[PDB]
Parts: C-alpha cells; structure tokens; sequence
RNA sequence: GUGCUAAGAGUUACUCUUAUCCUCAAGCUUUUCUGGGACGGAUGCUUCCUAAAUAGUAACGGGAGUGAUCAAUGGUACUGCUACUUAAAUAGAAAGCAGUGCUUGACUGUAAGAACCACAGUUCGAGCAGGGACGCAAGUCGGCAUUAAUGACCCAGGGUAACAU
RNA sequence: GACACGUGGCUAGGGGUGAAAGGCCAAUCAAGUUCGGUAAUAGCUGGUUUUCUGCGAAAUCUAUUCAGGUAAAGAGUGUGUACUAAGACCAU
C-alpha cells in the first residue's frame, strides 16, 4: 500500500508476476482489465514488442472490447488495432499460425479491416508449403484463422480450397465445439456455393460430426445455439436430413442448457429449433424456457428482443406470452430514443472496465444508432405489428411505442440508414400500432 | 504531531468498505448499522451505501447515530446476506478497475520481480521468507 | 527506568522445537514461572509456554 | 552426512511427538495447580479471591 | 523498472509493537518517486538481493574445492575523506600525512 | 614514536624481544537554537489556551504531564449499588465503585479500503485460513475509553530451519 | 672593560641562538627563504562575454555536526496522457 488512496497489490497477479520466467510483457497484457490500461501497456513497451506480444495485444483488445459493452467503432479500439497494425505490417512473414491467427481474430473481431494485399501475406505464408503450417497447429487455431480470414473480406476460392484440403484428414480429431466455428467461416465468405468442392465435402463431414447424439449432449452451451442454427440452415442443401432423432436430441440437450446462454442467445438457439423442426415450438419446452425468456428481456439488445417477438408473434392469446410480450415491449421502450434520458446521467458513466458501454446505452441511448438496429426497427416493427393482441391491452404503451418507432425511423432514415420499402414497412407497421393505439 | 481529529465523510456521501467516516476522541459519535468501531473510536464504513447522521434518544442526552444507509438498487439485485456480499464484491472490483483506469499507469502498484515467486507460505502472499522443514 | 525492576523474559515451549514467545513480568509481584497456554505454529495445537531467561 | 542428518530429523520429530502424548498431562498438572477451590488455607473459610492468592502464593513456593 | 525495498522499524524492539503494526511492517513498499529518479540516473540496476553464485549449478563446480567459502559482507561506510562521496557533503583534506 | 623502568634471551658492560607507569615530541577532537556574542536555559512524545466555530496555524509565548504500571488493571460471561473515572480535552449508567466463574486473542499467517503524510515511518481496519477462550446463544477477544510511556540502520548475541563442510 | 673594532671559522629551520624581548637568524619569522607534492582546499567573496521570441516563480513546510549549506514536499518550464474533467466559480 504506496500512499493510502493508490491499489494495493493484489495477491495473484504479484504472485504471477514476481517470476524468473521470461513473458513479462504477455503478462502484463494479460492482467490489463480495461482499454487504455492495455493502451498505456502498449506505450510502455512500443519499443520492445514481437510477434508473440502483438498476438497477445490483439486477443486481449478483442477480449475486453467484448467484455464492455462499448462499440468496436469508438476510437480508443481503433487506435489500438491500428498500432497493432503497424507491427503487423513490420513482421508480416515472421508470424507463424498461432500468432497470425491471433491478430486476425483480434483484429476481425474489433472490426478492423486490414489492407487486402497484408491478407493475401498473411494466409499465403500460412499456405506456403505442403500444408504443413495446418497440420501442426491445434484446433483453435485453425478456428481462430477461419474466423479471422472470413471477415477481412478475402474470399479468394483457391486459398480455402487448400486449406480445406489440409483440415479435412484432421477433422475427426477436433474439439466437437470449433467445429461451428468452422462451418460458420465457410459459410461468411463466398464459398459453400449455390446458394470449392474439399470447401462443401469438410462442412458436410463437420455436419455429419455435429448432428451424431452423445457429443451433440456435451458441447457448451451457445455453442449448441450456433450448431443447431448450421445445421438448420445447411442440412438438406449438403448433409444430415429431417430425422427426428437429431430434433429428439437438440430438444433434450436444448432443455439442459437453458440456464448457461446469455439473454441475447436464447431466442437464436429457439428459432433456430423452430427451423430444425421445420424441416413449430413443441409442448412443456416454451413453458421453460419462456420464464427465461421474461428475466433476460431485462438486459437484451434490440435485435434480441425482435427474435424473441418474431418467436412469440404466432403465438399472443396464452398469458405468459402475453406478459413476456409486453415485458419485450418495456425493453424496446426503455432502449430506444424518444420522440420528445433520466435512467443514468452521461457525467457519472464510467471508463473502466465491466459493462461500461452499457452504462453508455442508456443515459440517452441515442447515439447507438447503427445500421444494424437501423434495420432492426424496422424488423421490432414488423414482430410488434404480428403480435396484436398481447400488447393492445396497454393503450398508452402500445401508442408511445408507435412514436418511438416512428421517431427512430425518421431520425436513421435521415442519417441515410434505411431505404423506401424498410420505411414503407415501417409505416405500415407503425400505422397499425398507432390505430391499435387508440 | 498535528493529530487531525475530525469528520471525513459528511452526511450522504457514497462511502466504501474500510473508509473512515470519523475520527474523534471518545465516542461523541455512536456507531450505527453497517458500521465499525476502532480502538480509538474511529468510525469505518463495513458496507457500500451512503452515509446518514441521525439523532436518536440516548442514556445521558441527544445521542448523535452515525450509520451506513445501503443503496436502494442495492437490497433489490440481493440467503439475503450471502447475496449482499456478493453484490458488494463486485461493486469493489469494479472501484479497483476503474481506479486504476484513472491512474493510468503512473504509480507502482505491484512487485512483478525477476526473482523466484515473492515469498509464498501454503496460504501465499508472505513479504517473509521462511525456511521449510 | 532503574527503580522499575520490571524486565522482558522469554516463554519457552514444552512441546518442543524452540519457539517462544517474549513477554515482560515484574519479578517482585510474579517469583512464579510464568506458565500459560499459547499457540504454537510448529504443532498447530496449544502448548504450555515456561519461564526461561 | 544426510544419514546424520536425518538421524538428527527422527531424533526431534520422536521427542516432539512424545512430549506432544505426554503433553495433556502436563496442562492438567498446571491447571490443577493454579485451581485452589477446595481444602482452603484453615478451617475458617470466611472473600474467595482473598484465599485464592495467599494459598496460591505458598503453592508457588511450595511448587518453586 | 520500479526500485522496492523492506520496510524499516521491524528488525528488533517488536514487543512494543502491535500486532497489526508488526504484520504491516513484514511487507515491501516502492522508494519515493524523487530517490528512484536519483538512483536510476546514478546507473542503479540490480535484479538480486545478492549476486546468485556461478557455482552451485549442477555440472559448474570447483575443481578442488568442496563447495567454496562464503565470506559474509558487512555494510558500514562513511567517511569525509576517502569512502562514499554521496554520504558526505564536502571533502575533507588529510590530517598533515605524517 | 622518545627517555628511563619491568620481565625474559644472546654473545657468556653491551644488544635484542615484549610490556608499562611518569617525562619529551607529536596527531586528533573540543556541536547547535539565541531580538549580538558570552551567561543561563532547552533539544523525544501527549494534552489545554494562543488558534480567528472543517482541518491546520508562530514566538527562550503561557498552564499541566510523561520515558510507565498491571499475569491481572488483559479476554469473555455475569452479580449488587450509583455521583465518580485522569495529566487536560473529548467522553463514560459503566469505560464508575465492590465482586465472582472460567481462561491467555498479551495468538500464528494475512488483509481490501482509508486517515495521514516530503520521505522514512505513524494510525484505524471489516473480512479469510489455522488452532483456541468465554457465552445457552447473540456474538466478542490480534492487550487496558482514547490521545504519551514505540530509538532507524549497522554491529553483537540467543533459539530454530535449510543448505554446506 | 660584563669594552670596542678588523679578518677568516663554527652552530640552520620543528632547528640554531638568546643577561629571556615571542627577541634575532639578509627590510613580510609563536616556525626563514626557495623548489616540489600543487591546478592543495575554501558550504565563502568576486566574476561569467552575441541577439530576438514565448512561458514564468519562491522566500512556506519537514529533516540535517543543521539553520547565510543541502535534500524532499509546495510554487516554474518543456514533453506526454486524459477528461466538456481528479478543474474554477455560481445556484439549490
Ligand atoms: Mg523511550
Ligand atoms: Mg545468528
Ligand atoms: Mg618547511
Ligand atoms: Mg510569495
Ligand atoms: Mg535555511
């Protein structure tokens, strides 16, 4: 304790830190709990980084732009993904496929496009051999260089049809959960066509591991929410068929893991179900899981709760979809700006560390208009307009509802966002929630 | 010498676990709910929440009661006491970080030696190297 | 002070391996040997403490 | 020289451990001997504490 | 690169202390951040509380030697001479050299 | 070092070795505050007035203390009575006055957070682990209602532990 | 005459000489002069040499063989980082 009002030094971090080892640097990265902490880290040591550090710098910019609630636009991580881009540009070929794969999920993930060519360099010197880089590597990193190399746009067709010829013989001895990952990459970019052929045969084969029972019961949780979405979306163009041992098993290991998914995954994982069973929402399972669905309605984005509302529109008559529904209704209310914010003042939001971009979606959650809930208005719209008679027993909500939506509308569809058939869907819906309003 | 002897943190300040509320000599103030009593009648805050000075009837006159009021969002994210400590908890790790985002960095706050891990007993954390048998 | 006959002395442990405890004691008012239960880290059980110089 | 050495060891951890048996004996011997409520020092027994240091004081020279 | 050291008032008279104080002076604290700056410009870089010995590494031994002899080191050096200039203010001329 | 002296030794008066009174010749020290300097006085810590209603605030400014006591005057659980408890201030239906029953927490390893503060230090500290004490429990106990009785480091000595010879 | 003078000689520096004065020993002697150590040392005094532009203190406090010295804190400058603030005022 330095000067009584300065931290005391906590008990592992001194105990990881105080090491005859080498890595301090890695460590330091590491224990950074907040963004300008690991910026004032990486200003301390600009003179003094390699790969491995430019690796951990990335992973850990990506982890804690997750762990806040912040936008990957501010400029804080903008910055720092373009200090990182700097050194990436430097050691371009000395960067082997843990630390390539690093800085290319850390830097998608923070939505950070790198220059095309700096791409093509970094997965050809992946490839540059007889595939021996992909053999050598563990499964999360060819997971983490999937993902990486499916944003930064570079859907080149002939890189991947290599790679997938190096990862097919290794396939079947991956961790059954980095396999989703895996066709979720294939699928991002421009292969898995008709909507090239070791591309479609290494997702039919991950497809063929993922729909088997008894590892399908033990992937995690939100895992099984992106699985059971792939396979609704790819089983009878490519793979596994309607059989309902695979929707006996999803609905089983489904109601197990209810309890592990955040409030932003459910309504995907249900949908996904109600697709599966497609090709619906069976009996005594909406009854569980729509408990779930009311306490997560508290903190749920916007494009969550139009899940959850396009989930609940088939069905508005039973009162517990009616009370969720209208619970969905507040939530869509309290975030989304009105036409005329008092929650939390925008003086006291914090810089640190946990959930303080949350702090900055309310005290006027104005300013969090992006184009993917400029979209999503218009999609909460079309979902509030399907599910009359659950929410028009609260006129007053139903109609500050109406201005809200037609505020945000008209505000985005200003800022250029929005286009004439989402605001002639907008209108209609609006139109229907205002005379449902009165 | 000097020997500052006076109250630190006033009526509705938001105070912190360990925080001195007072500082006084003999108990002019009397400690109330969610506060400690030092060896030299300091007053210290053992809960999150702010601070409220009331006057309650006393066995000689007027004593003055100095409490911690927990806040009201706190009591509604908490059987009861297990879920307070952890509501607390976090709201402590949370100071920390956000502390050490504001010194950004400018004060040494941890050993990080090249030497063998500091002395660490079986419970760890001993600034005291002592010999096993 | 001089006329103070007060001193610091040392309780050594029956059970064994040597640690004490230093505690002070007027000889005058105490001509016991001071003898009291203390804990002992080495055992990690309480032990008797006697008076030796 | 470690064959002496962990003669040495065994020699301390035996004498700890007998000392540790024999150990219980020894706080009920001290206890007793500071206890004095019983047998007082005359007949008189007429005030408690007042015969509990002069009997204790001569038990102290006594156990000197 | 920050300069630690132990805490004083702990080597001896630890009956008149208390508890707490006693278990406050076991931990280590940083130097001030004017003496650091002093000692880092005057070239003080030392990673050890004592220099780790060159021998005692397993195959690195002396060829006659058991072990070798430690040779324990004292720490007393003042004067306005000769030694420590940093421990006094000016310099004082020989006394008349015989 | 120098002159005599003492005790051994050699050639066997003289010479050598070692020691030390009293002389000779040297070498070193021989603070500071101060309505000049000298003289006298003082140089830690605590409290009250200055000090002006947060804190703080000077003068060889003005009045009291202190360099401890106590194996109980410590801890815990109780029993009677009511204007004292002390250096002063703040306080105290017990933190007062007389008692009892057990005990040693007058512990081991730590401690977030603060008061303070040039630094060194100083002060409070909930909570965790160990083993215990008292109490049916509630819960208190890391010395005493608090603020004084607390001299760094070096050096020397003791117990124990590991390594070494 | 315990005299004066002349010509060579002797006593030299921690030493000489002195009817004894801190006297004399080549016009600065309670330690000669010259050379060397020596570019001794001086918390003291004096001095520090062309121009323009921008910013701009302090004489408080703590410690000190220390109070005309030094070091730390406060107050300055440049550089960096970061808030519509760890800021200034005013209102309730
Ligand atoms: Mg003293
Ligand atoms: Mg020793
Ligand atoms: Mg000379
Ligand atoms: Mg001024
Ligand atoms: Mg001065």
């Amino acid at each position: 304790l330095v000067a009584s009002g300065i931290p005391s030094p906590r008990a592992d971090v001194a105990l990881q830190l105080s090491t005859p080892h080498g890595g301090h640097i890695n460590r330091m990265i590491n224990t950074s709990e907040s963004i300008v902490e690991l910026d004032s880290i990486l200003y301390r040591f600009r003179k003094r980084l390699r790969p491995a550090n430019i690796g951990a710098a990335a992973m850990r910019l990506e982890h804690l732009n997750r762990l806040e609630r912040r936008t990957p636009y501010a400029l804080r991580v903008q910055r720092v993904a373009a200090e990182l881009q700097k050194y990436v540009a430097t050691y371009t070929d000395r960067l082997a496929l843990t630390q390539a794969a690093n800085v290319l999920r850390g830097l998608s993930a923070v939505r950070h496009r790198l220059p095309p060519e700096l791409v093509l360099r970094l997965a050809a010197g992946a490839v540059a051999d007889g595939g021996a880089a992909l053999r050598l590597a563990p499964d999360v990193d060819v997971r983490d260089l999937c993902f990486g190399l499916a944003g930064q746009g570079f859907n080149n067709t002939a890189f991947w049809a290599r790679l997938c010829a190096a990862v097919l013989p290794r396939l079947r001895s991956f961790d059954p959960n980095t396999l989703p990952a895996l066709v979720t990459a294939l699928q991002a970019a421009q292969q898995l066509p008709a909507p090239s052929t070791p591309q479609a045969a290494v997702a039919a084969e991950a497809l063929r591991l993922l729909s088997r029972s008894e590892t399908l019961a033990a992937l995690a949780p939100a895992r099984l929410a992106d699985a059971a979405s792939l396979l609704a979306g790819l089983g009878p163009a490519l793979g596994v068929a309607v059989d309902a041992r695979l929707v006996e098993a999803v609905q089983t290991a489904t109601a197990r893991a209810l309890p592990s998914l955040s409030p932003n995954q459910l309504p995907g994982l249900l949908l996904a179900v109600a697709a599966l069973r497609r090709a619906q929402l069976p009996a005594a399972l909406l009854a569980t899981a729509l408990p779930h669905l009311s306490a997560g309605a508290v903190t749920m984005d916007l494009t969550a709760v139009m899940r959850a509302a396009r989930l609940l529109a088939p069905h508005a008559a039973e009162p517990a979809a009616a009370d969720t529904l209208v619970r969905l209704a507040r939530r869509t209310l309290l975030l989304l700006p009105a036409p005329g914010e008092g929650l939390v003042t925008l003086s006291r939001v914090p810089r640190g560390g946990q959930a303080a971009g949350a702090v900055l979606a309310a005290a006027a959650p104005a300013g969090q208009l992006q184009g993917r809930t400029a979209g999503a208005v218009e999609g909460v719209a079309r979902a509030f307009a399907a599910a009359a008679p659950a929410v028009a027993p609260q006129p007053a909500l139903v109609g500050e509802l109406a201005a809200r939506l037609a505020a945000a509308g008209e505000a985005a569809a200003a800022r250029g966002l929005l286009d004439e058939a989402q605001l002639a869907s907008l209108g209609r819906s609006v139109e229907v929630l205002a005379a449902a309003g009165a | 010498x000097x020997x500052x002897x006076x109250m630190k943190l006033t009526a509705g300040e938001l105070a912190f676990p360990g925080m001195i509320i007072l500082r006084q000599r003999g108990t002019k103030f009397h400690p109330g709910a969610n506060v400690g009593i030092g060896r030299d009648h300091t007053i210290f805050a053992t809960g999150v929440g702010k601070v409220r000075v009331d006057t309650q009837p006393g066995p000689r006159g007027e004593r003055r009661v100095v409490s911690v009021e927990p806040l009201p969002e706190a009591l509604a994210a908490a059987d009861s006491a297990l879920r307070l400590r952890q509501v607390e908890a976090e709201l402590v790790k949370r100071r920390a970080e956000v502390k050490r985002a504001m010194l950004q960095g400018r004060t040494p706050l941890e050993p990080a030696l090249y030497f063998p891990l500091p002395r660490t007993a079986d419970g760890q954390l001993s600034w005291l190297e002592r010999s096993v048998a | 002070g001089k006329k103070g006959v007060r001193l610091l002395v040392k309780l050594v442990s029956t059970a064994k391996t040597g640690f004490f405890y230093v505690t002070e004691k007027n000889p005058r008012n105490t001509p016991w040997k001071l003898k009291l239960m203390k804990f002992d880290p080495k055992v990690n059980k309480h032990v008797l403490f006697e008076e030796q110089k | 020289r470690q064959k002496a050495k962990e003669a040495k060891r065994a020699a301390r951890a035996k004498q700890v451990a007998e000392a540790m048996a024999n150990m219980p004996k020894t706080v009920a011997d001290y206890k007793a001997s500071r206890r004095l409520d019983w047998s007082e020092v005359s007949a008189l027994d007429r005030x408690x504490x007042x015969x509990x240091x002069x009997x204790x004081x001569x038990x102290x020279x006594x156990x000197x | 690169g920050i300069i630690w050291h132990r805490q004083a008032n702990y080597r001896h008279a630890r009956h008149a202390k208390s508890a707490s104080q006693l278990t406050r002076l076991k931990r280590w604290k940083p130097l001030a951040p004017a003496f650091a700056a002093k000692l880092r410009k005057l070239g003080f870089s030392e990673r050890y509380w004592a220099a780790p010995d060159p021998q005692d590494v397993p195959g690195f031994h002396s060829p006659r030697g058991r072990v070798e002899r430690p040779r324990r080191s004292a720490v007393p050096d003042m004067d306005h001479t000769t030694g420590e200039p940093a421990l006094r203010q000016s310099w004082q001329p020989p006394n008349r050299q015989r």
